[PDB]
């Protein structure tokens, strides 16, 4: 009855109020037989009965499914949809269905005016779901989501992180170590639904060094909320944070913001002890340039000192107080800076007052 | 007998008498099984277990099958950034998914601490063996004994499979030496050191029952000098070098030395006598004293 | 101010949104019930005003959960067994009303009008409640005027707020009665019942009341077994009762409650020259109590208690039960 | 029994034997399981405490792991501070390893000693201890100590605070010591200096499992304390709408739907509307099918009502989205938002919801998986609630249902055949229209099955039964024939035995049970089949009755109490001491008795022609009587039957209390039998004695449209029927009953035109409670009384548990146990009585309220007969409602 399906099919759409059990009946069918790949040669037929459907009557048509009938419109399309999915043989009929839903969406956003996505949501977002092809560059693709993000858009900036995406999923290219830090602020600073997908396939396969550009990102950057989300790249792929570059990592630590605590401890806790002797060595001598903040410098010191690691298991608090045996040794230079900074640093008093 | 030891206490429903005579005979022919300290860690502590296990292993721990992490381990880019968030990623599992990461884990541990490397690694590491070492910990115990190898290119002793380790637990103290500046390591291999011990000390008391088909004495000197032996041992080892002493490895290792001592101590206090009249020399009076 | 915003949003909603399903409406009370008690239990200063509204909602609660009763879908002269949770709802109705009226000590006119109409419409849910089992029809001529006399002393001794309270049962009864006294008193509770279903929820407004608590002070309070010696002839021994919190003078208020094991209960009468009073807002009560009975064999158990009086007679239970020595015979 | 045991464990942990040391201590909770009695909970405890003060440090970790596991039994220990003190005498040593197991003890014991400021103190220094378990122990302990003890938790707080702030801690350790914060809603100052505490450390600690483990403790503190829920749900909604990062959305989503579960109506519309942007917005799946979820629960609520357009456009999007969950949950919004909401355009939507149910049909027909079988089941129930909340559209979906059960491979035919009977009890034109095409695919339906063909045929036999109202047609012929040749599984016909003896077809019932009469591979399992066998050849006797008909009734009526008397004989020769059958015997009595008592009422009825006028008139004129109109002999036997069903109702409240394990349907089953009786007794006293006793109209409403079943609509009708023919024929004709009889005759025959019904606690009886009632008298082993000096005093000392066999919280709780205990004389003083008063005023009705599964009262009685005596207990088990609930232990002691 592949003849008079198309009839049927447009009998069912404009009002046949019978007809539908019939369709979805079918349609469950022909998927089934689908899924038992046993010669299942149905929806080939019902595809092109379709098509030749919308191709004579795409207006009238369009309005009558996405005013009358909505309910029905919207369970074929989920059907064919799951029909195209499931039956992935070379896609025959995924390019007409891609077409079909193409030119649907193209004749209901100009003469659906009243009823805005009431039924041709479905369709939207089955052709947003296929349209989700892979870049042939995987080279030039961060410059087109540059120049989305510039000119403010949404759905172009999707597309071009999407395409992003699939290049990265794809096999890998030469990628650039240029714009990258520039998509990343750009992709930090306006509301990305993918952001973190983006940025994990900007720093999964890059060959490049990821942890400067995310130091760079979160030293200049102002993001809010994601800011969290960089400080996971800190942990993730940098086991030691003097590791690449010493200055940088100083200059973030300790500087003339939020996260400071927990990169402190990090910094403590998992540091090796002759970078720690080198960072304490290097942060308390005579410089007049601040490149270190005292307030930090202070409790720093304080958990160097009473790291849990140097006090496993003896008892607790048994010491001699007529004077302390096991102390940290320093030097003569390094006393007189580290007491500069003290008594430098405790000049503010802002609202601290004098006791 | 440890993994099928827990899978019956935790069924006390059913299996009345089945999980109670099978403890009781754990308890008298494996003591170095039931060492309090071995398997207390999985008590609760403020319900946070397993909260980041059912948030935090949906999208990953699905394609990571043990030869990526060995093929990962070596290799010419010796970088660890992947290794790191890979062994890092599986430390949510149940101790009972990590059976088939073991091996992985071991024969590299020697590997591990061979030049400029970070700190939390050997930290997961250690971790991942003691949340190993709650099942199967003989076989985990063997391997890592058979990983912590001088390699000086020549095979003098290998794989000490059950009899050459539990009859001398000093096997344990004679590893590649490079492990004495390491306080993850050196905490493994003092909980191998502690569980051989105590299972030496069972061996040497079954064969005295399977024998002359007085000894008893003989057997309580030969177990004293060998705590005694092990004692000193680990006392040398605290030795700062061989030709900043607060903020180093080997305050971490002296520290877990003391531990140790304290506990072997407390289980037994005539080796701390036995140890006190064979003696030690002076640079670790104001260890001790001050650690124990 | 987070707990006085929490509460009035409460109190809005709960009277806002009253046009709902009945099993929704339900839900709705046994959800603000349960967070004013959680209120209660939490805050300190605002507990008496916070227990104040989670009573006065249990009561609108159990109103509409006997109001919804399986009763009037079945068979109306049948009445087995077990199938009004009103009739011995209406007692505790009665109860609550009784301690929220007289264990608070800041209450308000509007308060006192607003309970007395609650307690009016707990006696006609009684009087449907007992019309509806009663076979015989000359028993229900007498509760039937009775409750006209009822309604009668409550409109003359409230003569003013009346006209502020709109769509209410009290005003529609009032407005109502005059036609009601010339018909059968089967049509008259006809006519209550299909008028109290739907009649109105009236708003109650706050104040700065608190609770009337007491304490378990270790006079004769919960310890050891401590066993006296004693005889069953004479009285056994004599014990000492615990302090009382904002009580409102309890000078001829406070009784004093005595559970023995055996059926028997004593409730001796307080003594007014023992009440100090040095903490004004917090009290103190001294006095001493006599016990004897037969001998007991054991050391089973007793229990003392405080409760409270009213103009007749009722009875309140204020303070935890706090059991006293075995004092075994 | 049980001190054996204890001596035995005693024995045993007397020599040193760590092996037998350590299997006694593990087999202690098994003698806590088998008895609950306080006095040897409290022994075994002191033997715990003693064996944990000296120990080789391994038996203290199985003690702990005792005292973890039996938690319930720890509020039932007598000597408490010497239990306390046993086990503090060990954490003043210098093991660490013992310190930390102390502590855990300790923590464990955080229910039973919230005030001993040494275990606070001694929490409160090890806590800061140079150690790595220890520190674990106490922080478990704090976190113990906090959730009670208010005092410990202002003590503790600023403490943590600090050991988080201190920046000198692990990763880790702060990761267990967030959730310490959980318990800090004793105070709003708690709460808010708690709430500025995790604030701090989100804003300055920003990682993926720090964030997790403060989000989780500050929504555990707004939910335990619901003071700031709403500031809570706008955080987890910014959260939502601004972190980027996928743990923590999954995170919310959980928090939001724990709220919903917990508490739903702190939500506003300004928070519904925000949470559908942030789900419009969501470029995946999992996140929109967690929002959804969560959406779907925040629906079934008042939360839906209070909303009333953005959540309506959501759903409607997401009813026919490609994967099944997101489609299943935008359906189950929509059905909900039906139900509740009565919109006026909402009208429309119902159509959107009756197509969009087939979206989740065509989808999980022949998918054989459980995440379609979920969403399956999903839709299904959603459809059952369309239905039965809305009668619109019932045959919107019955014929969906119809016509998609051609279309699976007989795997959801099963869960169909379920929603079609769940949704056929309560309009019965939808069982008489599907009944033709129930009947078809159940003939088409036995070609070959091999999967699950056992339960298939029972769910299209049970659907068959429910939509058919006689089964007397070829249809029985054809089940009977599909039943036959096909697989002859016992307990497949058994139970389609059962459902039609449950809905009412005894035909077929009668078949089946003389089919199975004959392979029965036990003797009691015989007999329970021969008189269910007899039970329904009886019901099906009861039917051959005809209208307007009074010759064969009593032949018929005969007939049927033969019968009866038969199935209940085979019946009780079934009962033994094991699994004992007490409801079914009563039931089946009391069924006989009233029909015995029905015969009786139609044989008077018959024989008042019997010269009844002239029998009693010889000896006083009966015509014109003021004492007593129509004075005959006839009255006698009036009162005989009204005082039979009086009694006969008694029984049947006495039979309803009696269960406490029926379900709803019998126990409305036995309302509308005691229902019948007490209109039948009212009919006898009212209509044929004088009008002028009661005199009382029925002038109300009944029969609302709130009956699940066809039984109690049949019955309600029949009621309604009886009250409309009695409330008129009152005043009408004289006394002497001459239309009287006729209309009572009638409905009479109107009440046995339904055979019966019986419902599901007539078999598979679940939920076992018990309540054991073992009081602690003198020692009386033998049944001598107890010598008492008469004069002095006699104590009983009474307490009980109880047992649930079956899950407890399933039908109802109990709540409270009214004890009863009385007292009687047992030798005959004059009388065959105890005597004139039976020194039965000693009652002493106590009525206490067990928090935990075990309670204990204090019984007396005063008397002075020197003879015998019986003193009897009862529990009356109290539910929330409050319902007598007369249980039958009958413990009975003499002295």
């Amino acid at each position: 009855a592949r003849v008079v399906q198309g009839s049927p099919e447009v009998p069912g759409i404009t009002v046949r109020v019978l007809q539908a059990l019939a369709t979805l009946l079918s349609s469950p069918h022909g998927g089934a037989l689908v899924m038992s790949m046993h010669r299942s040669h149905f929806l080939a037929c019902p595809l092109l009965r379709q098509l030749c459907q919308y191709q004579r009557c795409v207006p009238q048509d369009t309005g009558f499914s996405s005013l009358f009938l909505k309910v029905l419109l919207q369970m074929l399309q989920w059907l064919d949809s799951p029909g195209v999915e499931g039956g992935p043989l070379r896609a025959q009929l995924r390019m007409l269905a891609s077409q079909a839903s193409a030119g649907r969406r193209l004749s209901d956003v100009r003469g659906g005016l009243l009823r805005l996505a009431e039924a041709l949501a479905f369709r939207q977002d089955l052709e947003v779901v296929s349209s989700t092809v892979r870049a042939v560059i995987a080279t030039l693709r961060s410059g087109e989501q540059c120049s989305v993000e510039p000119d403010l858009i949404s759905k172009v900036l999707q597309g071009l992180i999407e395409v992003r995406s699939p290049h990265l999923e794809e096999l890998l290219t030469a990628f650039f170590s240029a714009t990258a830090d520039a998509a990343s602020p750009f992709p930090a600073c306006k509301p990305v639904v993918v952001v973190s997908s983006l940025l994990l396939q900007e720093e999964e396969p890059l060959a490049g060094g990821k942890p400067g550009a995310d130091g760079g990102s979160l030293e200049a950057v102002r993001l809010g909320p994601s800011s969290g989300l960089l400080v996971d790249w800190l942990e993730m792929l940098d086991p030691e944070v003097v590791s690449s570059c010493p200055d940088l990592q100083l200059r973030l630590l300790f500087s003339r913001p939020s996260f400071r605590p927990y990169l402190l401890t990090l910094f403590t806790h998992q540091s090796s002890w002759p970078t720690l002797h080198q960072c304490i060595r290097v942060l308390l001598g005579k410089s007049r340039e601040q490149r270190f903040d005292p307030s930090a410098s202070l409790d720093f010191l304080w958990a160097c000192i009473h790291v849990p690691r140097i006090w496993q298991g003896r008892d607790q608090r048994t010491p001699q107080k007529r004077r302390e045996e096991l102390v940290l040794r320093v030097q003569g230079p390094e006393l007189i800076s580290l007491v500069e900074l003290i008594l430098a640093e405790a000049e503010t008093r802002s609202q601290d007052g004098d006791t | 007998i440890k993994f099928l030891i827990r899978q019956a206490q935790g069924l006390q429903q059913e299996l009345g008498g089945l999980h109670s005579a099978l403890l009781r005979l754990l308890a008298t022919n494996y003591p170095h099984l039931c060492i309090v300290d071995d398997w207390i860690c999985e008590e609760e502590i403020t319900g946070t277990d397993a909260l980041l296990r059912r948030m935090l292993l949906t999208n990953n721990a699905k394609n990571h099958s043990p030869k990526q992490l060995q093929e990962a381990f070596s290799a010419v880019p010796v970088n660890n950034t992947q290794v790191m968030q890979i062994i890092e990623h599986l430390t949510l599992l149940s101790a009972s998914e990590l059976i088939p990461y073991a091996e992985v884990l071991t024969s590299n541990m020697s590997q591990l601490l061979n030049s400029g490397v970070p700190r939390r690694i050997l930290q997961t590491v250690n971790k991942l063996w003691m949340v190993l070492n709650t099942v199967m910990p003989r076989r985990l115990w063997v391997m890592t004994v058979n990983a912590l190898q001088p390699s000086i290119k020549f095979v003098r002793q290998q794989k000490y499979t059950q009899n050459d380790l539990m009859i001398d637990p000093l096997i344990v103290l004679r590893c590649d030496q490079r492990v004495h500046r390491c306080p993850p390591l050196m905490d493994i291999t003092l909980h191998m050191l502690n569980g051989y011990l105590l299972a030496s000390k069972a061996y040497l008391s079954a064969h005295l029952k399977e024998t002359e088909q007085t000894r008893e004495e003989l057997k309580n000197a030969l177990l004293a000098a060998q705590d005694s032996a092990a004692v000193q041992i680990l006392l040398e080892i605290c030795l700062p070098t061989e030709e900043d002493n607060l903020l180093c490895n080997l305050r971490e290792v002296q520290c877990l030395i003391c531990c140790l001592l304290h506990q072997m101590y407390i289980a037994d206090p005539n080796i701390a006598k036995l140890v006190h009249f064979q003696g030690y020399p002076c640079e670790l009076l104001p260890l001790t004293v001050a650690g124990i | 101010d987070p707990s006085q915003q929490f509460l009035q949003q409460s109190l809005e909603r709960v009277y806002s949104l009253q046009h709902l399903d009945p099993q929704g409406a339900q839900e709705l009370l046994e959800f603000t019930i349960r967070d004013l008690q959680r209120l209660g239990e939490l805050q300190s200063e605002l507990a008496g005003v916070a227990d104040f509204s989670a009573t006065y909602l249990r009561c609108q609660l159990l109103l509409i959960k006997a109001l919804q009763e399986k009763l009037w879908n079945v068979a109306a002269p049948l009445y087995l067994k077990q199938s009004d949770l009103a009739s011995a709802a209406a007692k505790q109705i009665m109860e609550e009303t009784y301690k929220m009226e007289f264990m608070y000590s800041g209450v308000e006119n509007k308060q006192v009008v607003i309970i007395h109409h609650m307690r009016l419409q707990a006696k006609a849910l009684q009087l449907i409640v007992t019309a509806r089992t009663t076979r015989g029809l000359d028993p229900l001529f007498g509760m039937c005027e009775k409750f006209l006399q009822e309604v009668d002393f409550f409109q003359r001794y409230f003569i003013a707020d009346l006209p502020h309270l709109q769509d209410s049962f009290v005003d529609k009864l009032l407005d109502l009665m005059p036609r009601l006294m010339t018909s059968k008193p089967a049509e008259v509770v006809k006519i209550l019942q299909t008028m109290l279903r739907q009649s109105a929820f009236l708003h109650l407004p706050l104040p700065e009341q608190i609770h009337k608590a007491s304490a378990t002070i270790i006079e004769p309070a919960g310890e050891s077994d401590n066993p006296l010696r004693f005889t069953s002839g004479l009285v056994v021994a004599l014990d000492v009762d615990a302090t009382l919190e904002h009580v409102q003078d309890p000078q001829n208020t406070v009784k004093v409650q005595v559970l023995y094991p055996d059926g028997q209960a004593q409730m001796i009468h307080p003594k007014p020259a023992d009440f100090r009073n040095p903490g004004p807002g917090r009290h103190r009560l001294i006095t001493q109590v006599y016990l004897s009975h037969t001998a007991w064999t054991e050391a089973c158990q007793v229990e003392v208690r405080l409760l409270l009086a009213y103009n007749s007679s009722a009875r309140i239970p204020k303070c935890p039960w706090m059991e006293g020595g075995e004092m075994s015979p | 029994d049980a001190n054996s045991a204890l001596m035995e464990l005693d024995k045993g942990l007397r020599s040193g034997k760590l092996g037998e040391q350590c299997e006694a201590v593990v087999r202690f909770p098994r003698l806590f399981q088998k008895y609950p009695f306080p006095i040897l909970i409290n022994s075994a405890f002191l033997k715990l405490a003693d064996v944990f003060r000296v120990g080789n440090n391994f038996l203290r970790l199985c003690v702990l792991k005792v005292t973890q596991q039996s938690e319930k039994h720890l509020e039932k220990i007598l000597n408490v501070d010497e239990f306390v003190k046993r086990i503090f005498s060990v954490i003043h040593s210098n093991d660490p390893v013992a310190r930390a197991i102390t502590l855990r003890m300790l923590g464990s014991l955080a229910s039973i000693i919230p005030e001993r400021k040494n275990a606070h103190h001694s929490i409160r220094q090890s806590l800061d201890s140079h150690d790595n378990v220890e520190v674990e122990a106490a922080v478990f302990a704090a976190a113990n100590f906090s959730a009670q003890s208010k005092d410990f938790a202002v003590g503790i707080c600023n403490k943590i605070s600090e050991m988080i702030q201190g920046l000198a801690t692990p990763v880790d350790l702060k990761l267990k010591l967030i959730p310490i914060l959980q318990h800090m809603h004793h105070d709003a100052i708690l709460a808010s200096s708690a709430r500025q505490l995790l604030q701090q450390l989100v804003t300055s600690y920003p990682s993926t499992k720090m964030v997790i483990v403060s989000l989780h403790t500050f929504t555990l503190l707004a939910a335990s304390s619901l003071v700031d829920t709403p500031k809570q749900i706008q955080l987890l909604l910014q959260y939502l709408k601004n972190d980027p990062r996928k743990a923590v959305k999954r995170l919310a989503i959980q928090d939001l739907k724990l709220l919903a579960n917990k508490t739903p109506h702190t939500w506003s519309r300004e928070n519904i509307q925000a949470l559908c942007e942030c789900a419009l917005q969501t470029p995946y799946d999992s996140l929109k099918l967690g929002m959804l979820s969560v959406l779907s629960t925040l629906s079934g609520t008042i939360a839906i009502k209070h909303y009333f357009s953005d959540l309506v456009k959501l759903a409607q999007e997401c009813c026919y989205h490609n994967n099944r969950g997101i489609a299943a949950h935008g359906v189950r919004v929509l059905t909900n938002i039906t139900v509740s909401c009565q919109e006026k355009d909402l009208l429309a939507l119902e159509q959107d919801a009756v197509f969009g149910l087939e979206s989740l049909l065509v989808l999980c027909s022949q998918d054989d998986s459980p995440g379609a079988q979920a969403t399956l089941k999903i839709a299904l129930n959603c459809m059952v609630k369309l239905a039965k909340g809305r009668p619109h559209l019932s045959q919107s979906v019955v014929e969906t249902l119809l016509t998609q059960l051609h279309s699976a491979q007989d795997a959801a035919r099963i869960l169909m055949c379920h929603c079609l009977a769940a949704i056929a009890m309560q309009l019965p034109v939808l069982g008489d229209g599907m009944l033709g095409d129930l009947m078809e695919l159940y003939k088409v339906i036995g070609r070959s099955a091999t999967d699950k063909q056992q339960e298939l045929l029972v769910s299209l036999a049970t659907v068959i039964f429910v939509a058919s109202q006689k089964a007397l047609s070829v249809e029985s012929k054809a089940v009977i024939k599909q039943q036959l040749e096909s697989v002859s599984n016992g307990w497949t016909v058994y139970r389609i035995a059962r459902q039609a003896s449950r809905m009412g077809n005894h035909d077929m019932a009668k078949e089946l049970y003389q089919s199975l009469l004959t392979q029965v591979a036990s003797e009691h399992f015989y007999f329970w089949l021969n008189s269910l066998k007899e039970f329904s050849h009886a019901e099906q006797c009861l039917t051959g009755l005809q209208e307007e008909n009074y010759s064969s009734a009593l032949s018929c009526i005969a007939e049927s109490l033969k019968f009866y008397h038969k199935g209940i004989a085979s019946l009780t020769a079934a009962s033994t001491p094991l699994n004992p059958l007490s409801f079914q015997c009563e039931f089946v009595k009391l069924r006989i008795d009233l029909l015995q008592a029905f015969s009786q009422l139609i044989c008077t009825c018959n024989s008042l022609k019997t010269s009844p006028p002239p029998a009693i008139a010889t000896t006083i004129a009966m015509t014109l009587g003021n004492d007593l109109q129509r004075c005959g002999r006839i009255s006698n036997q009036m009162k005989q039957s009204m005082e039979e069903f009086r009694s006969l109702a008694s029984r049947y409240g006495d039979l309803y209390q009696a269960s406490f394990d029926a379900d709803s349907a019998t126990l409305r089953n036995v309302e509308l039998q005691q229902q019948s009786c007490l209109l039948i007794s009212h009919a006898i006293e009212a209509l044929i004695l004088d009008p002028e006793s009661a005199s009382f109209q029925e002038y109300g409403s009944t029969g609302t449209a709130h009956a699940d079943s066809e039984y109690e609509r049949r019955m309600m009708s029949v009621y309604n029927h009886v009250l409309e023919e009695v409330e008129s024929l009152n005043r009408k004709y004289t006394p002497v009953s001459y239309m009287h009889t006729a209309c009572l005759c009638n409905a009479i025959i109107a009440l046995l035109k339904v055979p019966l019904s019986f419902q599901r606690y007539f078999f598979q009886k679940l939920q076992s409670t018990s309540i054991k009632l073992a009081l602690s008298p003198s020692p009386r082993n033998p049944a001598e009384p107890i010598a008492v000096q008469n004069n002095q005093q006699l104590a009983l000392k009474v307490e009980g548990v109880v047992q649930h066999g079956s899950k407890p919280g399933l039908f109802r709780k109990i709540q409270s146990v009214c004890l009863n205990v009385s007292s009687t004389l047992q030798s005959k003083s004059g009388q065959d009585y105890k005597i004139p008063i039976d020194n039965m005023t000693n009652e002493m009705e106590q009525r206490v309220e067990p928090h935990n599964d075990y309670f204990s009262t204090q019984f007396l009685l005063n008397f002075a007969i020197l003879g015998t005596h019986n003193i009897t207990v009862e529990s009356s088990v109290k539910d929330a409602n409050g319902i007598v609930w007369k249980t039958g232990p009958r413990t009975t002691i003499f002295v």
